């Protein structure tokens, strides 16, 4: 339902986009950009590691050893990189399938937050916008941004319409 | 009032357990590609090894005169390396490498092996000194006079000390029979070594081999390694080359095989031919038999992480 | 809510199942179930797979090798196993968890779109269908398929009863 | 108006994270069970040994006189396969073996091994051809007239070839001493192999040892790989199978063993001993030892993949 | 939107509290708490496992064996422990990452049946809470637990308030 | 009306994909730590070597007389074991070992050598019983009367049974060539051990050891697998240690080095040289090097596996 992205804002990863009768104003969330930013740099704080396991030469460049237990150490080595290589390339996608799902669910659940704020002062139009029934002035969008709008000191007015 | 997320125009492509070839906003790389052409050892304890082999530094050709009782934290084996000045090699060689590799150096002891009744400075051209030589940690045993026979020797050594006492010796290979009966005499000769751990009998078999250096002889090495207060015997009656010092293991330390220089200037625990691998990434595609402290080695060149959201621009 | 499923619904994944004074009607959604068969396409397309790397035999049927030389090689050849059996087990598990939620998750989804196209005009049952307060007829419900229903041009006489 | 999901009446169950014996709308699986019983070789360059041996290859048994210069991407060994004709033995076989597996077979060239003063065609009834034959690629060096000695020879050979040369010598072990100086005479013998990286000695050992094919005589069978342009040299004086033609390895391929016969018309690469693994899936649970482009061996038997959604039937 | 959690709910995993005229009231919900309690047990009915691969000893701890081969031995050893420790981090890290998800997930699914039960006659508050436009006494709070309550018997007089 | 989750005072700390240290309501550990420090071998019959090396029990040392027929399911070798009374030592020891470890235990029979021209009843102070003996399996074959010379003896051993066959014999390595002349006889002597699978040659060394129990003299125990119905031939002149009987492996068992109390209380299947591993956990930090059916060894000490909800208290 949110069709696409903004390409405008430079500002965060999360924002407001607003447009009443005072004018414009796009402005990011801090606290939930933050939070999936605060995610990711957790994932590349575990995966960016460094290993405490040093691992000696059994082979030898310039004097080839035994034919058959070179032929062992090739066979244990190649079996190794092949489960490291799958053990690389599965973390990898599994990695991104569980970012891609946090950032969308990060989205989601400031939409339904915001929704909870305007409980009958606003309906959901289906397209990730919400529509208000008065016309809410910059004032009370900075207070729909900082989450301190009233939801009842503005409601009669709304339900009427 | 509209709320959504942010896009970029040129996202970069990932995968995922669904798809191949997903835009995000952010990717970052986790198999590293790029080599330091250069063995970074700053702060560590090096002995480029150069023309020395790393075994010779045990028997001591000329070559290794200044590697005789080295001490270090990293070991670099070059090409260029020969472990003999007599042509020759080592039985058991590169478990007997990777016991120096990381032995941290050598510490050498003589032994206090004194002989009578033969001649004890057998010398060639091919280990040149200030003339010719012989290795600098053995002693090349003779018969007295040209010819004349070999008596039946047997030596003791008692390993004194706490540590494993590397003991390495030589059995001599003429290019004839007739040149083995000129520097040890006739008959069979047999040398015998014993020991807690060790029994072993070794047999000279003189022949003509290829010239290297000029000869045209051999001599194989061997060693055994002595535990604390363990005792080994030498019986010999010809065809010997009895060692001089014994060597002791002084810590730790670690070998590689480079062909690069050596740069103090960068600091790595990952080493391979080629150089030094720093990164922390957790996966490399430089070399699968890279050495020390490295990320794991994957056949894959490339594995982005997205380290942003999906990419979705108008 | 959803209490069981349709195995009436031979059409498709995700279908649509009315009931107005008109008639019946059971139709599939073909855009949500070609989303989730994509996807497990992908899964199969990235799970079946085909190594390059190249084993060759460093045991012997014909004539046994040396005892100790043959123990190091079952031993390694026996971890190996299990690692790729531990991999394979694991794989397995993981990939069957993330597509039976990745299937609910797309029937929550197509749920709360249809739940977005009907602002006011109905209200949620509780079971997964939806209360039309104004009797819809086919062509109404042929626009709510394919999502091209008015939210308003219904709205006033909904919102009286 | 109700929307929902889909559902059917069979299930299959699987298990995941949580469950085992969850039932989904469809599922696929994942281990492969299904075996070929043939070596799947269509568009390969086969080569079925059958009663030859691999390692007789290089030594020309009879049943190997049409493998002596064989070309393959695919060498099967056969169980019915044998090394040699004349009872004995290579040393270091299996490291031979593996070598010449990965060859692509071998091409032979003549040494040019020249000789005076002893006889060089002897011969044996268990290397049956039109009448007593021997090896193909070997010579058994003999003494002149029915006994008297053996003279010292030194004889050499300069890999002249880009490719390391395969080079494999014998020493005979007659069933007595007495049958040991009817062939070469008394006295010690010694058989000497030098070069770059070889180094070794041979001595040999007549008794008695069980009967096979008649004898109670064995060969040992010797192997080293000299690099390009290094010398390699042997000294003898007796007890001495000569090579007359040196090896040279092709290129690339692979070496299984198997019992099961050759099919050009399926394609595979992944082979064990009872057939070819012809699949997509990633794991199987057929041959822990399969060979080749192969899927990994797993100990489970069967691993569903849901293919469908939850099902939930009335 | 739930800002912390209960100490005091010691009877289960989810629990309810209300607060009408006719007194407090904190039971715990069985049949949501028995499910997470489930799938919890099942991760480790899974995780709590016994191999039937026996590994023989290759070394030899009494007398050495020979320096290459034991070296080659502790090199694969070493390799298959980084293998281990590495599946092993991972394998806790995911199993955590998904049942922490997955409890959270439970509460929120129960949050929007309770809410799917309350048609019109109870609005959302915003933290977790629902209001009630009719003072609802202790049958129907238990009526509401039990998902008894009936969504238009008590409609109209709520959706006058 | 207000729903939501429980909560705790004090949660324990657990790691994620995204975070170290998120506190839950509950966590259970997966990395075993905690070791039972005895070898549990409850429902196992067990043979516990003591002073009895595990090789000894094929040649029958005075301390392993009550183990040449040993039958166990796990077999524990001590520290204190020897294999020997009279100095010396096996060649393919280890090899051997893991053979016998997993035998099941071991079934002797008597081969049926017989000797006529020779003494057969050698023995030494080392190997005491009830006075000065030797290895209870072998016999030590000497010459008549104090020295005058050994005959080519040619013996054979066919194996009737299904089993393979483990042959053991011994070569002797005297102190001095006056004691092996004193012995056997002037002259080279030679060993000969020839089957299908086998061909070796041996000769004998003289020399001086050190001394270990009062000599100063060794012996080289070697060993071959008859195959069913296939035949082992020794061709020996003087220092030949023979086997009066055969070895046969029973069926099926488990070796393992320990230095604990052996405990029939507990059952175990995890074992190693500090005691059992009685776990039900998928991981364990105690031996990386143990045996059986452990659970993997990990190098972290403690991986918390969440089994509660996330804690979010007041
Ligand atoms: C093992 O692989 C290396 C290359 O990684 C190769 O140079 C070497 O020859 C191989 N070992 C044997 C015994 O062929
Ligand atoms: C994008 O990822 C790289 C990874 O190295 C990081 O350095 C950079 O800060 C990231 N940029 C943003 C805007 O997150
Ligand atoms: C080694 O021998 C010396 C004899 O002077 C003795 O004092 C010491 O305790 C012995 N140590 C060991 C480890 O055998
Ligand atoms: C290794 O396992 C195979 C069966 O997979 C068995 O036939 C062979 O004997 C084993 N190796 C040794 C040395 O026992
Ligand atoms: C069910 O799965 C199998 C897996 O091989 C696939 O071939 C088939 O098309 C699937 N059927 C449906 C209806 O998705
Ligand atoms: C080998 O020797 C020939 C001598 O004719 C020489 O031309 C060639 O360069 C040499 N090649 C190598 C690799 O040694
Ligand atoms: C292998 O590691 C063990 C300790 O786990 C050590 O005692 C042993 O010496 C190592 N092997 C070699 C050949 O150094
Ligand atoms: C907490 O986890 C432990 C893990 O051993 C379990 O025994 C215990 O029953 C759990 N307690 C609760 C309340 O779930
Ligand atoms: C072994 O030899 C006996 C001769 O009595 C024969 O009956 C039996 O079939 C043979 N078995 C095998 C396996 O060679």
């Amino acid at each position: 339902f949110i069709e696409n992205g903004w390409e405008g804002l430079i500002d965060g990863w999360y924002g407001f986009r607003h447009q009443n009768a005072q004018g414009e104003g796009t402005a990011a969330d801090y606290k939930s950009t933050q939070s999936a930013i605060d995610q990711i740099t957790g994932k590349l704080n575990r995966l960016i590691e460094k290993t405490n396991q040093q691992f000696e030469l059994i082979d030898n460049e310039f004097n080839e050893v035994e034919k058959q237990i070179g032929n062992v150490i090739n066979w244990t080595r190649d079996s190794i990189t092949e489960v490291w290589s799958y053990n690389a390339e599965l973390l990898v996608a599994m990695e991104n399938q569980h970012t891609i799902d946090l950032a969308d669910s990060e989205m989601d659940k400031l939409y339904e937050r915001v929704k909870r704020q305007l409980r009958e002062n606003a309906e959901e139009d289906g397209t990730g916008c919400f529509e208000i029934f008065h016309k809410c002035d910059d004032d009370c969008m900075a207070s729909i941004r900082n989450n301190t709008y009233d939801h009842s000191k503005y409601r009669e007015e709304a339900m009427q319409n | 009032i509209c709320l959504g997320h942010h896009a970029v125009s040129n996202g970069t492509k990932v995968n995922t357990l669904t798809e191949r070839g997903v835009e995000v906003v952010n990717a970052t790389e986790t198999v590293e590609r790029t080599n330091i052409p250069r063995i970074c050892s700053k702060g560590k304890r090096t002995v480029d090894l150069g023309q020395c082999g790393l075994l010779g530094t045990i028997t001591g050709p000329p070559q290794c005169d200044q590697f005789l009782e080295f001490s270090a934290d990293l070991i670099i084996e070059r090409r260029e390396g020969s472990d003999v000045c007599y042509p020759g090699k080592f039985v058991n060689e590169e478990a007997l490498r990777q016991i120096l590799r990381e032995s941290g150096g050598i510490d050498k002891e003589a032994m206090g092996f004194t002989y009578s009744g033969i001649r004890t400075n057998g010398a060639t051209s091919s280990c040149r000194r200030s003339g010719s030589s012989f290795y600098a940690e053995m002693k090349w045993l003779l018969s007295n006079t040209d010819n004349a026979a070999f008596p039946q020797m047997t030596k003791s050594y008692k390993n004194t000390r706490k540590s494993p006492a590397l003991i390495v010796w030589g059995i001599h290979h003429s290019g004839s029979t007739a040149e083995q009966t000129k520097l040890y005499g006739s008959g069979n000769k047999l040398v015998t070594v014993g020991s807690s751990n060790y029994q072993q009998s070794f047999v000279p078999s003189p022949g003509a081999r290829p010239q290297v250096n000029g000869l045209s002889g051999r001599i194989d090495f061997h060693w055994l390694m002595l535990n604390p207060n363990d005792t080994v015997t030498f019986s010999f009656n010809g065809a010997f080359i009895a060692p001089d010092r014994a060597s002791f293991l002084r810590g730790k330390s670690m070998g590689i095989q480079s062909g690069v220089q050596v740069d103090a200037n960068c600091e790595g625990d990952c080493y391979h031919s080629g150089g030094t691998i720093i990164s922390n990434l957790p996966f490399q595609n430089i070399d699968s038999r890279a050495v020390g402290k490295c990320p794991r080695y994957v056949k894959q060149r490339s594995l982005l992480l997205a380290t942003g959201m999906k990419n979705v621009p108008e």
